[PDB]
C-alpha cells in the first residue's frame, strides 16, 4: 500500500508535467 | 549627490594625509601595546599561556555555579 | 439599508466613524503608560529569568 | 581637488592590506596557533 | 528590602533612562540647530 | 516645520549619505554593538571557562577558529546583563561568564528589528511598497528560531550557536548526530529554497544577459542601458521561447517571475525556522518506526537510513564529552562505538 | 433580498491550476514517508 | 548514491574523511548558495516593490503585465532610490545589465567553487586541519572548536562501514 | 477577478457579513472544543490517575477542563481517582455538550448575520457608505473583556461563586481544585504562585474596565488616528495579530518551564525536572530521612509513593519524543502498570554503584556505572577484546527495594545487564505493551505537543503582523506605484528631506 | 552490495524502503573503476547484485 | 563641504576601532607560549 501510494503520486506528478508543457496556456504576444 | 564632500577629493588631498599620517599609526601603534604591555589579558579576563592550568592540575575551571560563578572563576584564578 | 429593533438602540454608538481629538490630544499620557508597560513586562521577565531575585520570591515549584 | 593621484593611494593601501594579511599567514606558522 | 538584583535592576534602569535621554537630548538640540529649508 | 517631533522628524529624515530616519534610532546602536561585540570578543576573549576552549586571535585561533561562545550550561537562559546578579558588575568576570553572547545576540535581534523597520520606512519615503521588508522576514524567523528559540528550549543558552565559523560549522554536526536533521522535512524544504532561489538568481542572471538588445556599438554591453530609458533591456518574447523549447516551460509574466523570486527562499527560509522550532523541544524527525522493527528483527535488512544512524550514533559517542564538558561524561575506550579496524 | 453588491468573481487560471497541483503533489510526495513512519 | 538518505551518507561520509566544511571551495560555494537565495529574494522584492500601478485592487497585479509588452514593468530608478538609501548610494545597481550579470556570476562562481572543492577533495586535498593548533606554555593541547569538530569527525570515521576496513588507515 | 489568496476580501467593507464570517468562525471553534472534549471521553482511561494520568493518554483538552474545576464525569469518577460523585450539569460531558449547542446557535446567528448583511446600523448615517467606528468598538469590546477578566478573578478563581482552579504540592502528587486567594505582594509575580494568578485577574480587570471606559469616552487624536490609520479595519487585525502572536509566545513558554496554570498532574512533568534530577533529589530526601529515623533499606524504598518514582523516569520527559511518533505517551513505552522498585547496583566487593542517566539529548546511550565518587565501576562494552569493567568480570549484581521486585536480587549477568540498560531511564516500571501495541520508541506528552504547537503558530503569525501592518500603511500603494513618480523624488539631493517636495534643494 | 563486502543494502521501494530511505545503490566495491555494463554480467540477477544499474544510470 | 557630518562619524565609528584592532592582531603575531 505504500509503495502503491509513492508510485501513484509520481505517476501523478509525471502526467502533470505533459499537460504543463504541452497542454500550457499558450503564450500570446 | 547627498552633499558631503566627496571620498575621493578626500582621500586624495594632502592634508587628509597630514592628519592621517600621524592619526592612524597612533592608533595601531596604541593596539600593538594593548596587546604587548599584557594590559588586554587583563581587561579581558583571558588566560596567558601559562595561566591555563596549575602544573599539576589538568582539569578545566569550567563554571558550574549560576550564582557565585564570578567567585568560582576568582577561586580557579587561585 | 434596514432598520430593526436593536440596530437603533445601538446606532448611537456607530455614529462617529472618522472622529478625532485634536492634534496630538491624550498622546504624551498614553506615552507614559506604554513606558511603564514596558518596565513591567522587563520585571516579570527579570524575576522568571532569575536576573532579578526578591525576598520572598523563590521562583520554582518547590516554594512557589 | 586632490594633490595625490587616486592610482597611487590605491596601490599604497592595497600594498598595506597584503602586508598585515602577509603577516597573519606568518603567525599561523609561529608562536600561538602554530601546533608547536 | 532592596537585594543586591533589585539595586542592580535599578542601576540597568538608569542607565538605559540616561543612554535613551541624552540620545534624545542631542538629536532634539541637533534638529533644532541644523533645520530643513523650506 | 511644527513642533519638536516634526522638526526632529526633518532631521530625521535628511537625504543624506547615510539615511537614518526613526528606525536608525534602534537599528545603528545595536548593529554597532553587535558586530562591535562579534570583533571585541573574537579579538581577545576566551572561552575556557564556559567551553574549556580558546577561542580569540590573543589566544591563538585563526579567522576560522575564533568564535563569541555561548556561556556554561550552569548559566541556563540567563540574561547575564553586566549589572545582573551572575557578573554584578564586573566587565571582566563578565567576558569570562559568557556576556559577550547574550550582549551579541540580544542587540542583533533588537538590530534586525531595525533594519527591518528601516525597510520599511525607507519604501514608505519613496513611495515604493514595502515587499523587501516583507522577503526580510525570512532571515528574521531563521534568527529568532535558531538563536533564541532553539536554546530556550533547551537546557540553556550552552546549546545555542556561537558565534563563529568553526562553532558554527560544530552545530551543523551535533544536528546531525543528535536531531538527524538531515531527515527532517522542514530543513528539507529550506534546502529546496535556499538551492531553489540560487537556482534562479543564476538563471535570471544569466537569461538577461543572454536576450539583451543591441543598444549600443560596444562589444561590452553594460554602456548600452540607460535607468531611464521606457524600453526592457531584453527580450522577454525570445528568452521565453528559449526556456519554453529548452525546458518545456517558460516564464511569460515578469511581474509573477519576480515576485516568485521573492517566494521560493522566503519561503525555504521560513520553512527551515519551523523545523528548528521543534528541535527545541527535540521534536525530531529522526527515525521511521516502521525501518526500525523491520531492522530489529531482521539482521539482512539494510538502507542508507540505518546506514547514516550509525553514524549519528559516533558522532554522538564521540563528541559528547569534550562537546557537552558540564556533563563530566567518562566513556571508557571499550563502550565507544566503532566498526572494525577504525 | 436586494443583490450585495460586495459579491465579486475568482479567478484561477491554468498557469496557477499547475503551479497549485505541483505544489501539493509534491508535498505529498514529501510528506508521505512521515506519515506512513 | 542516487538516493534522499544515500546523499546525506555520502555527505557525513565526505566530512569524516575530508574535513569539507573547513575547506574554502565548500565555504565559497555555501556563500555562493546562501547569497544567491539572498539576491534572488533582494531581486525579486526590489522589482516586486516597485511595479508600476496598472490594475485595480481586486485584480493580481500580475495582470499588470502583457507578456511581450515593449515598456518595463517597473520603475529601476525607483527601486534604486530605495535600495541605495537602504545601504548607501553606491551599494546599489541603477544599471539593469550590471544588477543582472551580477545574479548571474554570483552563484555560478560560487558553485562552480563548491564543484571544484568536491573534484579536489577527490584527490585528497582536504579542508584546513587545526588538530592541536593551539598549545599553552607547558604543552597542554588547548582545545579550539576545529578540535570539538575533529571529535564529531571521528565519530562519523569509526562508525562508517563498520565491517569493511580490516587494517588501521583509511586510505581511500 | 479576485485571486484565490484575496477571496475573504470581499468582506471589508461589509460589516453585516464579515460578523457573519466571524460567528462562524466561532461555531468552527466551539464545535471542535465539543467534539475534542467527546473524543477525549470515549478514549480516556479514569481508572488510573497514579500511572495513567491523562498526560499519559494524549489528552489534550480534558487537562484545560480540568485546570478550571470541571474534574469530574456524569458516569461517576473523577480526574483525583474518586468514585460515587455527581458533578451536577457541568462535568467533562456537561461541556462537552454545551460547547456543541453553543456551535450550533452560532452558526444560526451566522446564516441570519449573512442574509440581513445590509443593516442600517453598519451605514454611516452621514455618508450612507458602510462605517465602523474602530475607536469606539475598542473601548466597548475592552470595558467589557475587562468586566470579564475581573469576574472570572474576582469570583471563579477565589471560589466565591465559582469552583477555583487546580494546585498541587511541589511534586504534583496531591493535585485538586481548590478556590484560591489573590496575593497582592511580589511573589504575585511569581510565575509558580497561583495567587498571582487570581490577583492578576482582579487588578487587570479594573485596568481593563478603566480604559475600556477611556476608550469609549475619549476620541484618538488625530495625530495617531492618521498615522495608525484608524478608519482602516486592517489596521485593528495587524495590531491584534502581534497582540495574539505575543501571547502564544507566552503560554509556550509557561507551558515549557512549567507555572502555576501548567501544573504536572495535567501535562505531565516539565523536561528541566529530569535535568535537575528535581524528583530524585525528592525521592533520595524521602529515603534517607526513613532510614535516618530507623527504617531498613526495603521499609524505607517501600515508603516511596509509586506517583513520585514515576515522576523520576525519562519516559515522562517531554523532550524526549519525535515529531511524526504520533498519539499517546503510551503507545511508545506503554501502559505503565506499576513500579518495579528502586533497583541498587554492587560489584563483587559489595560497593554500590550507579548508572549513568540518559540525558534528554540522546536518542540512545551507554551503560557505565560508577561509585558514589564517579569513578567508573562497571559497563557494558561495545568491543569486547579489551574490556575491563564488564558486568562479569566485575561480578555485578542488582538488588531491588520497593515495588514489585522488592527484597529480590539478580545476579545472572544478562538479566543484571538488561536492568542496567532500564536504570539509564531512571526509575524502572512494568508496563503493558500489549494492549496498544506499543512499539518501545518515546512520545511526548501534551506538554510538548502544545509548547510545539504555539511556537509554531506564534512565529507564523509574526509574519501575518509584518503582513497586515504593510498593507494598512501602505494601501494606497497595494497595486503598484504611481506611474509618474518624479525622479526627482528618488535622485539624491534633490530634496533636502527624503521624499518631501517642500523641502526641494 | 556496495561496499563489496557481500552486505547488500536496500535501496528499492519494493523491498522495504520509503521516498526518503529509497535509492538507486552505487556498485560494488568490487568493481572499483571497472566498467560493468548489463553484457559484462553472467546474469541479470549478477548485474543487479553488484549495481549494475548505478552505473547505467 | 562640511567636515563633521553625520557620514564622518559613522566611518570614524569603524575605521578608528579598526586599526586599533589590526595593531592588537600584528602584535598577536609575535607571542609565543
Ligand atoms: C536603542 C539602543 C539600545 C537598545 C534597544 C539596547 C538594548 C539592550 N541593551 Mg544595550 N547599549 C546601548 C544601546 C541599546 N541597548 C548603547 C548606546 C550602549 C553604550 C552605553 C549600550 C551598552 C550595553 C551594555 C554594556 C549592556 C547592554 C544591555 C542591553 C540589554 C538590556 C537593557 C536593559 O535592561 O535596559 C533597562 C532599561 C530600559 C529598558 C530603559 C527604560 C526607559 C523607560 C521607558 C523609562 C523609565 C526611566 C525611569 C524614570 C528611571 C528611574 C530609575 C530609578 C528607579 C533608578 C538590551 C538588549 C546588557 C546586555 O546586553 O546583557 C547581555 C548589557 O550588559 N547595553
Ligand atoms: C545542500 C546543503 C544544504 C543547504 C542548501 C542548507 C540550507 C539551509 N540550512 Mg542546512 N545543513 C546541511 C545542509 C544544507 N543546509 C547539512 C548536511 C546539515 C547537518 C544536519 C545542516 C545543518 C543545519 C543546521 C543546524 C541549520 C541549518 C540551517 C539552514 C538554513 C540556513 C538559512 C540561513 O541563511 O541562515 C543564516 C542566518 C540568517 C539568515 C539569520 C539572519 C542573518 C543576518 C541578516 C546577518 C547580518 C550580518 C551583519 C550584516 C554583519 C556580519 C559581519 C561579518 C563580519 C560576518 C538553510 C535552509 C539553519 C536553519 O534551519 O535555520 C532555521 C540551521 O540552524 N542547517
Ligand atoms: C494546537 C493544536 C493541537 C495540539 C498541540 C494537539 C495535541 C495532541 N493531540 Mg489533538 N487535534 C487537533 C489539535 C491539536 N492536538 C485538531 C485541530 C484535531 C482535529 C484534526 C485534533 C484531533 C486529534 C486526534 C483524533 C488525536 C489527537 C491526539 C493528540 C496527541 C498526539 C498529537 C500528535 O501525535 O501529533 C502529531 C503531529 C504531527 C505529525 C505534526 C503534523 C505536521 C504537519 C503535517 C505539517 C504540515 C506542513 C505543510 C503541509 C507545509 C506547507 C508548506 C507550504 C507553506 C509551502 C496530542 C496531545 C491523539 C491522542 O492521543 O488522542 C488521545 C489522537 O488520537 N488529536
Ligand atoms: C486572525 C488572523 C488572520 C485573518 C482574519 C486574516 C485575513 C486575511 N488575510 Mg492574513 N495572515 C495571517 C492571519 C490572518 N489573515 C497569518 C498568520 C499569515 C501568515 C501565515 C497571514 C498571511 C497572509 C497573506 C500572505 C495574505 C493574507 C491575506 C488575507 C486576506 C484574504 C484571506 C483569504 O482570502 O484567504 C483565502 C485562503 C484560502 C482560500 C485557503 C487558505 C488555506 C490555508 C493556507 C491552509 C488551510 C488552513 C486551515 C483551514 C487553517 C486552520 C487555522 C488555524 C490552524 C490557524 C484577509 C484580509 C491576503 C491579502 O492580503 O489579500 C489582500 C494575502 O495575500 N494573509
Ligand atoms: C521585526 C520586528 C518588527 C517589525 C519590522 C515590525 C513592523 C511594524 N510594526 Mg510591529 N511589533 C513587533 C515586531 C515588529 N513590528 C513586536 C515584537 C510587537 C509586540 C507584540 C509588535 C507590536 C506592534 C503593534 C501593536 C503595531 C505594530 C505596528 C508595526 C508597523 C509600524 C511600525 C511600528 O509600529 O513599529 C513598532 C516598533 C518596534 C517593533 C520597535 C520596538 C523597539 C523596542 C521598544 C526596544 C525595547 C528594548 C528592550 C526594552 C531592551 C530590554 C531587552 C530585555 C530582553 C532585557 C510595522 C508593520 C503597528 C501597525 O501595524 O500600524 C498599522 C501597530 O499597531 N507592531
Ligand atoms: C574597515 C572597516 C571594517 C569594518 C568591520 C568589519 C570587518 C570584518 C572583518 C572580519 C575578519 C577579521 C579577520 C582577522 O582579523 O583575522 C586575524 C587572523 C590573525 O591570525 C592569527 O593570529 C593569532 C595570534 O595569536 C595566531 O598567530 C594564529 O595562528 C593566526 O591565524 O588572521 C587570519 O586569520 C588570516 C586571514 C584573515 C582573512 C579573513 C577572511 C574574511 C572573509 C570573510 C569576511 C566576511
Ligand atoms: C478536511 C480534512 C483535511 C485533511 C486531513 C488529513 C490530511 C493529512 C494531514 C494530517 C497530518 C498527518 C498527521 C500524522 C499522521 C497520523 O497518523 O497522526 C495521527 C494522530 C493520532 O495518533 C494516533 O493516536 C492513536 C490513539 O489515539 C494511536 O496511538 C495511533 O498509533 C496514533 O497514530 O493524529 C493527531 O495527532 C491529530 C493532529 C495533531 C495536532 C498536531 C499539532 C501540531 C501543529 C503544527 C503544524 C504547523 C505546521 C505549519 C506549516 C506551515
Ligand atoms: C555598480 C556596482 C555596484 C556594486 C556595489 C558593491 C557593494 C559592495 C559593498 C562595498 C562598498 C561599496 C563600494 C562602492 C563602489 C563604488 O561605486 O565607488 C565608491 C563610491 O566615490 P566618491 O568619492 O564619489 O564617493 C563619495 C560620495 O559621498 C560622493 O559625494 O563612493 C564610496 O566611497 C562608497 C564606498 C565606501 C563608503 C563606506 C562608508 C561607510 C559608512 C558606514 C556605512 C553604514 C551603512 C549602514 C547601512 C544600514
Ligand atoms: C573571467 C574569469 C573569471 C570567472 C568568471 C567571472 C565572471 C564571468 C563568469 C560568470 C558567468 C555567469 C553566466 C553568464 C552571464 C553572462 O552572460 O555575462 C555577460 C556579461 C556581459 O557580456 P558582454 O558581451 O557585455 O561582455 C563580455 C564580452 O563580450 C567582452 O565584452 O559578461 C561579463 O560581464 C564578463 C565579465 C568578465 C570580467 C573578467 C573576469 C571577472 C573575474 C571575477 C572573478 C573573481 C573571483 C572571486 C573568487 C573568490
Ligand atoms: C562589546 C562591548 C562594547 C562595544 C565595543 C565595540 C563597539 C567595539 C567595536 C570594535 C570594532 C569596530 C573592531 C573592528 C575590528 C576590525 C578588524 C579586526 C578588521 C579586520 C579586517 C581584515 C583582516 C580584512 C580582511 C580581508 C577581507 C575581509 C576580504 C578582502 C581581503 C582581506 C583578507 C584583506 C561596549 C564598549 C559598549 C561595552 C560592552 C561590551
Ligand atoms: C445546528 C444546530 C445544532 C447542532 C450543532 C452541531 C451538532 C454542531 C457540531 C459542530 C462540529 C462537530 C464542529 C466541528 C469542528 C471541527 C473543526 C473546525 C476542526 C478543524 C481541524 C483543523 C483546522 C485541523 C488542522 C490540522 C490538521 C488537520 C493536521 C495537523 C495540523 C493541523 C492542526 C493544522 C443544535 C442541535 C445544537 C441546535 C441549534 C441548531
Ligand atoms: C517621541 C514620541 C513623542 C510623542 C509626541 C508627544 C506630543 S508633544 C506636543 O508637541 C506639540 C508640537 O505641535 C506641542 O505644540 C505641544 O505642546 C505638545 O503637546
Ligand atoms: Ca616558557
Ligand atoms: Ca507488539
Ligand atoms: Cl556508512
Ligand atoms: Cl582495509
Ligand atoms: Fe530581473
Ligand atoms: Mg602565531
Amino acid at each position: 500500500m505504500e509503495t502503491i501510494t509513492y508510485v501513484f503520486i509520481f505517476a501523478c506528478i509525471i502526467a502533470l508535467f505533459f499537460f504543463a508543457i504541452f497542454f500550457r496556456e499558450p503564450p500570446r504576444i | 549627490t547627498t552633499g558631503e564632500r566627496p571620498f575621493s577629493d578626500i582621500i586624495t588631498s594632502v592634508r587628509y594625509w597630514v592628519i592621517h599620517s600621524i592619526t592612524i599609526p597612533a592608533l595601531f601603534i596604541a593596539g600593538w601595546l594593548f596587546v604587548s604591555t599584557g594590559l588586554a589579558y587583563d581587561v579581558f579576563g583571558t588566560p596567558r599561556p601559562d595561566s591555563y592550568y596549575a602544573q599539576e592540575q589538568r582539569s578545566i575551571p569550567l563554571v558550574t555555579d549560576r550564582f557565585e560563578a564570578k567567585q568560582q572563576v576568582e577561586t580557579f584564578l587561585e | 439599508a434596514r432598520r430593526t429593533w436593536l440596530g437603533d438602540i445601538l446606532r448611537p454608538l456607530n455614529s462617529e466613524y472618522g472622529k478625532v481629538a485634536p492634534g496630538w490630544g491624550t498622546t504624551p499620557l498614553m506615552a507614559v503608560f506604554m513606558g511603564l508597560f514596558l518596565v513591567f513586562l522587563l520585571i516579570i521577565l527579570e524575576i522568571y529569568n532569575s536576573t532579578l531575585i526578591l525576598d520572598g520570591v523563590n521562583v520554582s515549584w518547590k516554594a512557589l | 581637488g586632490g594633490r595625490i593621484p587616486l592610482w597611487i593611494v590605491a596601490t599604497v593601501a592595497g600594498m598595506g592590506v597584503i602586508v598585515i594579511v602577509g603577516l597573519f599567514f606568518y603567525g599561523a606558522y609561529a608562536g600561538l596557533g602554530s601546533s608547536l | 528590602t532592596i537585594t543586591p538584583s533589585l539595586k542592580g535592576f535599578f542601576i540597568g534602569l538608569l542607565s538605559g533612562a540616561v543612554v535613551l535621554g541624552l540620545t534624545f537630548a542631542v538629536l532634539i538640540a541637533i534638529s533644532q540647530i541644523d533645520k530643513v529649508q523650506r | 516645520e511644527r513642533g519638536w517631533f516634526d522638526i526632529l522628524d526633518d532631521w530625521l529624515k535628511r537625504d543624506r549619505f547615510v539615511f537614518v530616519g526613526w528606525s536608525g534610532i534602534l537599528l545603528f546602536p545595536c548593529a554597532y554593538l553587535a558586530l562591535g561585540g562579534w570583533l571585541t570578543g573574537t579579538t581577545f576573549v576566551t572561552s575556557w571557562y564556559t567551553h574549556g576552549l580558546a577561542s580569540s586571535y590573543l589566544e591563538g585561533c585563526n579567522f576560522l577558529t575564533v568564535a563569541v561562545s555561548t556561556p556554561a550550561n550552569s548559566m541556563g537562559h540567563s540574561l547575564l546583563l553586566l549589572w545582573g546578579p551572575e557578573a554584578q558588575g564586573d566587565f571582566t568576570r563578565w567576558c569570562q561568564l559568557g556576556g559577550l553572547w547574550t550582549f551579541i545576540a540580544l542587540h542583533g535581534a533588537f538590530g534586525l528589528i531595525g533594519f527591518m523597520l528601516r525597510q520599511f520606512e525607507i519604501a514608505r519615503l519613496v513611495g515604493v511598497r514595502p515587499y523587501n521588508a516583507i522577503a526580510f522576514s525570512a532571515p528574521i524567523a531563521v534568527f529568532v528560531s535558531v538563536f533564541l528559540i532553539y536554546p530556550l528550549g533547551q537546557s540553556s543558552w550552552f546549546f545555542a550557536p556561537s558565534f563563529g565559523v568553526a562553532a558554527i560549522f560544530r552545530f551543523l554536526l551535533f544536528f546531525q548526530g543528535f536531531h538527524n536533521w538531515t531527515l527532517n522535512p522542514f530543513h528539507m524544504m529550506g534546502v529546496a529554497g535556499v538551492l531553489g532561489g540560487a537556482l534562479l538568481c543564476a538563471i535570471h542572471g544569466a537569461t538577461v544577459e543572454n536576450t539583451l538588445f543591441q543598444d549600443g556599438e560596444g562589444a561590452s554591453t553594460f554602456r548600452a542601458f540607460n535607468p531611464t530609458q521606457a524600453e526592457e533591456t531584453y527580450s522577454m518574447v525570445t528568452a521565453n521561447r528559449f526556456w519554453s523549447q529548452i525546458f518545456g516551460i517558460a516564464f511569460s509574466n515578469k511581474r509573477w517571475l519576480h515576485f516568485f523570486m521573492l517566494f521560493v527562499p522566503v519561503t525555504g527560509l521560513w520553512m527551515s525556522a519551523i523545523g528548528v522550532v521543534g528541535l527545541a523541544l527535540n521534536l525530531r524527525s529522526y527515525d521511521f518506526i516502521s525501518q526500525e522493527i523491520r531492522a530489529a528483527e531482521d539482521p539482512e535488512f539494510e538502507t542508507f537510513y540505518t546506514k547514516n544512524l550509525l553514524l549519528n550514533e559516533g558522532i554522538r559517542a564521540w563528541m559528547a564529552p569534550q562537546d557537552q564538558p558540564h556533563e563530566n561524561f567518562v566513556f571508557p575506550e571499550e563502550v565507544l562505538p566503532r566498526g572494525n579496524a577504525l | 433580498m436586494e443583490p450585495n453588491p460586495n459579491r465579486q468573481p475568482v479567478e484561477l487560471n491554468r498557469t496557477s491550476l499547475y503551479l497549485g497541483l505541483l505544489l501539493i503533489l509534491v508535498l505529498a510526495l514529501l510528506f508521505s514517508s512521515y506519515f506512513f513512519n | 548514491p542516487l538516493g534522499i538518505s544515500g546523499t546525506f551518507n555520502f555527505m557525513i561520509v565526505f566530512q569524516a574523511e575530508h574535513n569539507i566544511l573547513m575547506h574554502p571551495f565548500h565555504q565559497l560555494g555555501v556563500a555562493g548558495v546562501f547569497g544567491g537565495a539572498l539576491f534572488c529574494a533582494m531581486h525579486g522584492s526590489l522589482v516586486t516593490s516597485s511595479l508600476i500601478r496598472e490594475t485595480t485592487e481586486t485584480e493580481s497585479a500580475n495582470y499588470g503585465y502583457k507578456f511581450g509588452q515593449e515598456e518595463e514593468t517597473y520603475n529601476i530608478v525607483a527601486a534604486h532610490g530605495y535600495f541605495g538609501r537602504l545601504i548607501f548610494q553606491y551599494a546599489s545597481f541603477n544599471n539593469s545589465r550590471s544588477l543582472h550579470f551580477f545574479l548571474a556570476a554570483w552563484p555560478v562562481v560560487g558553485v562552480w567553487f563548491a564543484a571544484l572543492g568536491i573534484s579536489t577533495m577527490a584527490f585528497n586535498l582536504n579542508g584546513f586541519n587545526f588538530n592541536h593548533s593551539v598549545i599553552d606554555a607547558k604543552g597542554n593541547v588547548i582545545n579550539t572548536w576545529a578540535d570539538i569538530i575533529n571529535r564529531a569527525n571521528l565519530g562519523m570515521e569509526v562508525m562508517h562501514e563498520r565491517n569493511a576496513h580490516n587494517f588501521p588507515l583509511d586510505l581511500a | 477577478g479576485l485571486p484565490w489568496y484575496r477571496v475573504h476580501t470581499v468582506l471589508i467593507n461589509d460589516p453585516g457579513r464579515l460578523i457573519a464570517a466571524h460567528l462562524m468562525h466561532t461555531a468552527l471553534v466551539a464545535g471542535w472544543a465539543g467534539s475534542m472534549a467527546l473524543y477525549e471521553l470515549a478514549t480516556f482511561d479514569p481508572s488510573d490517575p497514579v500511572l495513567n494520568p491523562m498526560w499519559r493518554q494524549g489528552m489534550f483538552v480534558l487537562p484545560f477542563m480540568a485546570r478550571l474545576g470541571v474534574t469530574g464525569s456524569w458516569s461517576g469518577w473523577s480526574i483525583t481517582g474518586e468514585t460515587g460523585i455527581d458533578p451536577g450539569f457541568w462535568s467533562f460531558e456537561g461541556v462537552a455538550l454545551a460547547h456543541i449547542v453553543l456551535s450550533g446557535l452560532l452558526f444560526l446567528a451566522a446564516c441570519w448575520h449573512w442574509v440581513y448583511w445590509d443593516l442600517e446600523l453598519f451605514r454611516d448615517p452621514r455618508t450612507g457608505e458602510p462605517a465602523l467606528d474602530l475607536p469606539k468598538m475598542f473601548g466597548i469590546h475592552l470595558f467589557l473583556a475587562g468586566l470579564l477578566c475581573f469576574g472570572f478573578g474576582a469570583f471563579h478563581l477565589t471560589g466565591l461563586f465559582g469552583p477555583g482552579m487546580w494546585v498541587s504540592d511541589p511534586y504534583g502528587l496531591t493535585g485538586s481544585v481548590q478556590p484560591v486567594a489573590p496575593e497582592w505582594g511580589p511573589d504575585g509575580f511569581n510565575p509558580y504562585n497561583p495567587g498571582g494568578v487570581v490577583a492578576h485577574h482582579i487588578a487587570a480587570g479594573i485596568v481593563g474596565i478603566i480604559a475600556g471606559l477611556f476608550h469609549i469616552l475619549v476620541r484618538p487624536p488625530q495625530r495617531l488616528y492618521k498615522a495608525l490609520r484608524m478608519g482602516n479595519i486592517e489596521t485593528v487585525l495587524s495590531s491584534s495579530i502581534a497582540a495574539v502572536f505575543f501571547a502564544a509566545f507566552v503560554v509556550a513558554g509557561t507551558m515549557w518551564y512549567g507555572s502555576a496554570t501548567t501544573p504536572i498532574e495535567l501535562f505531565g512533568p516539565t523536561r528541566y525536572q529530569w535535568d535537575s534530577s528535581y524528583f530524585q533529589q525528592e525521592i533520595n530526601r524521602r529515603v534517607q530521612a526513613s532510614l535516618a529515623s530507623g527504617a531498613t533499606l526495603e521499609e524505607a524504598w517501600s515508603a516511596i509513593p509509586e506517583k513520585l518514582a514515576f515522576y523520576d523516569y525519562i519516559g515522562n520527559n517531554p523532550a524526549k519524543g519525535g515529531l511524526f511518533r504520533t498519539g499517546p505517551m503510551n503507545k511508545g513505552d506503554g501502559i505503565a502498570q506499576a513500579w518495579k522498585g528502586h533497583a541498587v547496583f554492587r560489584n563483587k566487593e559489595g560497593e554500590e554503584l550507579f548508572v549513568r542517566r540518559m540525558p534528554a539529548f540522546f536518542e540512545s546511550f551507554p551503560v557505565i556505572l560508577t561509585d558514589k565518587n564517579g569513578v567508573v565501576k562497571a559497563d557494558i562494552p561495545f568491543r569486547r577484546a579489551e574490556s575491563k569493567y564488564s558486568f562479569e568480570q566485575q561480578g555485578v549484581t542488582v538488588s531491588f527495594y520497593g515495588g514489585e521486585l522488592n527484597g529480590q536480587t539478580f545476579t545472572d549477568p544478562p538479566t543484571v545487564k538488561s536492568y542496567a540498560r532500564k536504570a539509564i531511564f531512571g526509575e524502572i516500571f512494568e508496563f503493558d505493551t500489549e494492549t496498544l501495541n506499543s512499539d518501545g520508541i518515546f512520545r511526548t506528552s501534551p506538554r510538548g505537543w502544545f509548547t510545539f504547537a504555539h511556537a509554531v503558530f506564534a512565529l507564523l503569525f509574526f509574519f501575518g503582523h509584518i503582513w497586515h501592518g504593510a498593507r494598512t500603511l501602505f494601501r494606497d500603494v497595494f497595486s503598484g506605484i504611481d506611474p509618474e513618480l518624479s525622479p526627482e523624488q528618488v535622485e539624491w539631493g534633490f530634496y533636502q528631506k527624503v521624499g518631501d517636495v517642500t523641502t526641494r534643494k | 552490495d556496495i561496499d563489496g563486502i557481500r552486505e547488500p543494502v536496500s535501496g528499492s521501494l519494493l523491498y522495504g524502503n520509503n521516498i526518503i530511505t529509497g535509492a538507486v545503490v552505487p556498485s560494488s566495491n568490487a568493481i572499483g573503476l571497472h566498467f560493468y555494463p548489463i553484457w559484462e554480467a553472467a546474469s541479470l540477477d549478477e548485474w543487479l547484485y553488484n549495481g549494475g544499474p548505478y552505473q547505467l544510470i | 563641504y562640511p567636515i563633521f557630518t553625520v557620514r564622518w562619524v559613522a566611518v570614524h565609528t569603524l575605521a578608528v576601532p579598526t586599526i586599533f584592532f589590526l595593531g592588537a592582531i600584528a602584535a598577536m603575531q609575535f607571542i609565543q607560549r
